[PDB]
């Protein structure tokens, strides 16, 4: 008996189902670490991260909401992205879109 | 992408199919539905989702909510679901999926720059409780009740005076006016009851026109057929509720005579079991009638080993009885019966009794309405097993039946359900956030009209709000003008029309009661049973359809010694 | 701890009792507030131990005698009442004529 | 029907001929009269008298009282009688027989649906005390005084500042305005005193026009003949009172010179004995004059073993004196004299000294005015026996003489007796209910303007209001708008006319002072003695008509160690 | 006549040439000037100077001050001088020589009947502190800060909600309005900050028009270049200040990118060292720019043995990070660096860092801003010796440099220096009186707008205010209407124009912010250094002009265990 | 003494701990508030003694064992946090899983 205990049923949850995804190789060319969040518009991340920005347009990291991927200096790795939904209007970040798409 | 259900539960709280134990009881609830889109849950913190352009949009204040409770597990009479809650203008805006429509799907609760966030993942959110049997013996009761999770208090009194010690009555225009003015200082919604014991209707109309939302008939002031009739007549006229504490002495007649005087008119019977007052020994038979809205006070909930022992002296002090006067002690003893006390618990489980209340400092504990309601539920599951209406391997229905007792039902009974009583769109945002381990005992946050009014708070000088000592302290929602904007003072339609608020210069938001005469037993959510109940005049045994209704006294109870320092 | 107002209020009673306890230890005849505090605290601890209301209603009458308190004190305390969390929840303990 | 007097006393309190001991003192009071009709007493509770059609009538609110104190034993300057007290519109309606005229005889106080009940059987009811020597060093003093039974506080100050530490002065329009606004937050009636030490009348008129009801002359600001004359001239003009703390140093002249400067004009002499300040060593001779209203501060009341010992350092701290400066210590010592301290007690017993006050936190204890007054009475009975005016075997007259010292006399002296000071019809309902065993020490209930403002209260979560811990907590009469309606802020006639209340937006009820210049020693109730008193310049011995006036110091006192935890 | 300097010091406090140790530190201040005329000093008490015709004149209220602080030793950014302080209409009237011009020479501060006196001889008087990094997590913070000597609090929040736990943001018009109304209940001057994280300017303009005096950019809400630019644009438009907590994750770019986004516009960088948040690991390089006003939060001040150890868990709780999520812990660790923590102390000593703040209950201690600032000064003197600007054998300049950090500089940075920030003529009378032995730890008196708001107070029932227990209790300046008159609620020019005060019915005095966009590093009093600073990306070593900047951690600190019970 | 609000607040914690201390002495299994109070007070005294934050973060995990508290209590206290005045000023002590 543990007060307020959970009885979680076993299994897994499939995240962001039915959405377009794509994988890209990213490399941190900066001398300081860079960490990216789950919903940040990937195409507008720190310029020190070298990758195909054109492909990442309208995409974010396909990871559990609230988590992040960290890139130490010189670190190269392949990440999976998932496309934005809703109105697919990008506002903010580095101010490169500021509108639909 | 995939994630295990356990990791998911740890991150965003439980989802569909997961079960949670309520505090240290044997009651388990199962998430019935989840309104989120897996992968799109909103979370606040460094590097999280709720950030500009991401989980937070570009909309102006008018197009977004003021407050959002993320990943909340709602427990209400209509369901036990996982969802985000949006609050706007101090009221419940929506229950659904929060976020930014610019990049997220299915957003029904828009988050913008004008939105504050309360993280409810792993927490249970319920509506604020409503106690309708308050004796205004002292103002300190308000804070005690608020801390327990009760946000609305209906009752009567003028302070620690003899009349108030025994009855829930605010006698006359002068006292009614003074108490209405004093109400502005308390962090809970308030509605007052006047003294209904009189056979001259004008004496009652004055009180209603002064501001009371109901009239209390108490035997200490004379619960005679003439007084009862007079009060009910005025009630039908002015759309206010009548609360009854019948003639225990059987002086003017027996229970059937009182029922005859009521004549099928809507009435709320206080402490229907009897210990708190009422025709000895069969006032409990009142729950069989369609026009009766029956409630229980909390000392008898639930039936335990020490229950009987503590009652005699409690009774005497409350009603100003003399232990040296034989007739005074005999009448006290006639009110305490193991038989009716045991049956009351079962009647609640069956839905024959629709409300739970305190009877604050007058044979009742103001901070124990919610706590005791859940102890009864626990004891009933332990003794009777699953309810007939229960589906699945959980106690979802029993939970819904019991939560309705101190939320929606009290609101319906007193004509305030249009403002409070449940987590529904348009209602005042009176919400209580609980950690599963402390559910019904000690809340994590108490929100009054959209603002946190009280919550546990650690060292004020600490680097974070969590260091010890952690104890309940009033927040901004309980301060001066902010408080006035986040609380409601209920008035009768007559008082509101006469401009009582402007005359007394009441500063809080005003709400009017309505629908008090049309409510009946059939309207009590999950508690509409009208049993063919009888009480043996000599043995006091309670029977429903000839079957004996009884239960066993608890030796130990959950939500007790594991949580309190004293 | 998440202490509610009532728990904090009881801490006041406990502390008042500590004052009386130490004075009784010195061999002083207790006054009105000291006597009430001492007996009340005794009952609260009894509840914590798991004793019944019935047991405490009797035991509470044997905490202090007439010879351990100042003159008039026994008559100033016709009874003592206090509530505490028993294994079965909050209960009221009333001790009649606690000092004889 | 018949009933034994003992059973009767236990049920309705004592009646004509019965005696009651005041707390643990040797003072006994005897019920002089009973206004009831035996058999028709009103009692509240289950199955009692005050019920519909019975002890409660059918009259509308306008035809009945708001509150009734049943079976109260009144102790006031005019008598010690048993009667019911009726309160209506926050004021004393009547003293007589309460009930229902429909079925009861001799009812003068009608009880109806709009009536609240306070059971006073077995209790003593007195008027709220009036302390006229308050140093507003901190706002907490108000609650301390209220708890002791003092409902009106007159004094001056701006907070813990040097000037206020030593004097009862609220200097100038700005501070006066700020303090008047702050007064709305305190649960006691308040009247302010300005700084009267100046030789320019306009500087004084400004303060009076700003709101003060009196002017304080203190030696620390220069109690010179010129300043005294200036203040008295303005006082005669604006109908306000002057309080004096004379020139201890004899710097500008001796006591006779100060008396000459006063020129027969009405004046209230603070701490007339001398320890608290005044011409050394004969300021006490002031009580011989007809225009002097003499009062005592409480540290010297009554003369005890430890009195002298505690005074030196108390003196130094209060008046900002340096113990290293010889002249500072010499002047402190010249104020402490066993001779005058001993005589003061006797002079009170004889009625030569008419008032008692505190001198809060400036050589006086704010919560001990009432308590110490009764200790003096006790010590005087013990040493001097019965008074010459005493009839019967009781201390009724001595009690009346002493209660007048902190009730009606202070009210008369400061021109507020038309509002408060005694239990008389038309006066504000400031009442204190006491249990005989705790009389003058710890009250059962403190009523401000018709509402209970503070009272001892037990466990807030308890089933009844009696469980421990029981300590004083503020009630509804001390909350926000209710408080404003139940308290009074006294203003000068000038301030009231200039619209000061509207300008400062004061929210409490306003009362104006009047009759300050016409009151004289002969008007002091039971305390109008003008003795032919002298003080020996070398020995400091006090003599009245050549007889030496003295007393013995108490080693132990009642109303002390049996009641307090510390 | 002559008097020894020691006797003089004991009587009127120290004079020109005398030195005083600040609390138990190694810091010594030397009286630079004395504005008195030897022999004409004013002193209050029995037989002292301030008396009618003597040290007190015959002028009307309009021609004299309301309050005078006698013989005060002023410590302010402009000097450490001995003088009398005059206060009139709640504001600083003059700094000079008080008395009566009728008989005394060089009187610049006239004392009359309308003047109250506060004896400051032997005391140090400073301006009230200004904390600009307040998280309104709970209202209790106000009293804690007031007790420490802070009289103005700028920040944001809505109570104990997730958003407020991590950020100083009051999100949107509704919450802004509620908090402005709640502010009237707090005894400190208040200014609010809205949520500046959005890329739509209108969403920001709404908040400013609603009442906020600044906008907070926090990384938890997304500190992206787009959001930063948007906020600065609105700031330049509406004359409000921007506070920044940069992108620690380097997600949107590195420190240089953020600096680029700012584009030379005025901005206040919170916790510039980094631990409290900011580009890892070089946000500290921001102090090199002319448009940056850099401040420090207090947990890292000063560098001690236990500093590093306590930070990890503090960080996690504040920002809602999960210790089980590797990326969450990695990002927490990247913020805690011994290198930058050590350098910060030295940078303050050099004047590169201009302000000190708390970051109340969100990685900061609300009652320790002043205390910790002096501990840094002490540790720096101990390690680095005298400053280059220091003249004479004293620490006068270092003291001036450090006091400016929590007084005038915070005021200049947020555009409120026209109202508060220093002891200068015309400014609001927010003053703190200290006993040298308790300087910076526990004040003797805290004055808000001319009235004592809080101070240590002994036994309320005592004969004097000094007996134990002595603890801080609220005074008249913190009561109802008096409080409203003695405090200020700062509004944006837009809000003031739109009539927000009248609409919300705010009762306190209103003040408007201005000059937020024109202030630059060169304007920071005694703290205008713009060092050529660099941070090694791998080692985190801080260097100024190639020289390594570092310091040693303290094992024991003054103003700690000798003063606190816990 | 010139006690600030925070000092007075800590007095509440100290008193709550005295209650727990005496009950543990009786041989009772401590409940939720009692356990939190006892461990917290221990840490405060440690700070007064001059122990380091690092030392206390470890020592605090050995004040109470699973067998000295009621069932469920260990799980109700994932950590305990308290601040006190160390020789080097106020510091935060966080004890993870104090009861094992
Ligand atoms: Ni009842
Ligand atoms: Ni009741
Ligand atoms: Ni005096
Ligand atoms: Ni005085
Ligand atoms: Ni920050
Ligand atoms: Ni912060």
């Amino acid at each position: 008996m543990i007060p307020g205990e959970y009885h979680v049923k076993p299994g897994q949850i499939a995240l962001n189902t039915g959405r377009a995804t794509c994988r890209v190789v990213v490399e941190n060319h900066g001398d300081r670490p860079i960490q990216v969040g789950s919903h940040y518009h990937f195409a507008e991340v720190n310029p020190a991260l070298k990758f195909d920005r054109q492909q990442a347009a309208g995409y974010r990291l396909n990871i559990p909401a609230g988590t992040a991927v960290r890139f130490e200096p010189g670190q190269k790795r392949e990440v999976e992205l998932v496309a934005f939904a809703g109105h697919r209007a990008v506002f903010g970040f580095r101010g490169e879109v500021m509108g639909p798409l | 992408s995939n994630i295990s259900r356990q990791a998911y539960a740890d991150m965003f709280g439980p989802t569909v199919g997961d079960k949670v134990r309520l505090a240290d009881t044997e009651l388990w609830i199962e998430v019935e539905d989840d309104l989120t889109t897996y992968g799109e849950e909103v979370k606040f913190g460094g590097g999280k989702v709720i950030r500009d352009g991401m989980g937070q949009g570009q909309m102006l204040a008018a197009d977004c909510v003021d407050l959002v409770l993320t990943n909340a597990l709602i427990v209400d009479h209509w369901g036990i679901v996982k969802a985000d809650i949006g609050v706007k203008d101090g009221r419940i805006f929506a229950i659904g999926k929060a976020g930014n429509p610019d990049i997220q799907p299915n957003v029904t609760i828009p988050i913008g720059a004008a939105t504050e966030v309360i993280a409810a993942e792993g927490k249970i959110v319920t509506a604020g409780g409503i106690d309708t049997h308050i004796h205004w013996i002292c103002p300190q009761q308000a804070e005690e009740a608020l801390v327990s999770g009760v946000t609305t208090m209906v009752g009567g009194g003028t302070g620690p005076a003899a009349g108030t010690h025994a009855t829930t009555c605010t006698p006359g225009p002068w006292y009614i006016s003074r108490m209405l003015q004093a109400a502005d200082s308390l962090p809970v919604n308030i509605g007052l009851l006047g003294k209904g014991n009189v056979s001259q209707p004008d004496a009652l109309r004055e009180q209603v026109a002064a501001g009371v939302i109901g009239l209390k008939i108490q035997e200490d002031w004379g619960a005679t057929p003439a007084a009862i009739d007079c009060a009910l007549t005025v009630a039908d006229e002015m759309d206010i509720q009548v609360a009854l504490h019948s003639d225990t002495l059987n002086e003017s007649g027996f229970v059937e005579d009182t029922l005859a005087a009521i004549g099928g008119r809507t009435i709320h019977t206080f402490h229907t079991e009897g210990a708190g007052g009422g025709h000895a020994p069969d006032i409990i038979t009142a729950c069989a009638h369609p026009n009766i809205l029956p409630s229980s006070t909390n000392p008898t909930l639930p039936y335990t080993l020490n229950t009987i022992d503590e009652h005699l002296d409690m009774l005497m002090v409350c009603h100003h009885l003399d232990p040296d006067i034989a007739e005074d002690v005999a009448f006290a003893e006639s009110r305490i019966r193991r038989e009716t006390i045991a049956a009351e618990d079962v009647l609640h489980d069956l839905g024959a009794f629709s409300l739970t209340s305190s009877d604050s400092q007058a044979m009742g504990r103001v901070g124990e309405v919610i706590l005791r309601t859940w102890q009864v539920a626990h004891r009933m599951k332990v003794q009777r097993g699953a309810l007939a209406e229960e589906t699945g391997d959980n106690d979802n229905f029993r939970v819904k039946r019991y939560i309705a007792k101190y939320t929606i039902n009290p609101a319906l009974t007193h004509g305030i359900a249009h403002e409070v009583g449940s987590i529904e769109v348009g209602k005042l945002a009176d919400l209580v956030v609980w950690s599963p381990a402390f559910f019904g005992v000690k809340p994590a946050t108490v929100i009054k009209g959209g603002m946190i009014a009280i919550a546990p708070m650690g060292d004020i000088n600490a680097s974070i709000p969590t260091p010890q000592p952690v104890h309940y302290r009033p927040m901004f929602g309980a301060l001066g003008s902010a408080r006035h904007h986040c609380r409601l003072t209920f008035l009768s339609q007559a008082a509101a029309a006469n401009g009582v608020a402007e005359r007394l210069n009441l500063r809080s938001a005003i709400a009017v009661v309505k629908g008090c005469r049309t409510v009946q037993k059939a309207d009590m959510v999950h508690n509409s049973l009208q049993p063919n109940i009888t009480v043996d005049a000599q043995t006091y045994e309670v029977r429903v359809d000839g079957e004996l209704i009884t239960s066993e006294p608890a030796d130990v109870l959950p939500m007790a010694q594991r949580y309190f320092l004293f | 701890m998440e202490l509610t107002p009532r728990e904090k209020d009881k801490l006041l009673l406990f502390t008042a009792a500590l004052v009386a306890e130490r004075r009784l230890a010195r061999g002083l005849k207790l006054n009105y507030p000291e006597s009430v505090a001492l007996i009340s605290a005794f009952i609260m601890e009894g509840a914590r131990d798991g004793k019944s209301v019935a047991s405490l209603m009797e035991e509470g009458r044997h905490v202090l005698t007439r010879e351990q308190v100042m003159e008039g004190v026994p008559e100033m305390i016709p009874d003592i009442q206090v509530e505490a969390t028993f294994p079965d929840g909050s209960k009221l303990v009333t001790v009649h004529n606690p000092i004889i």
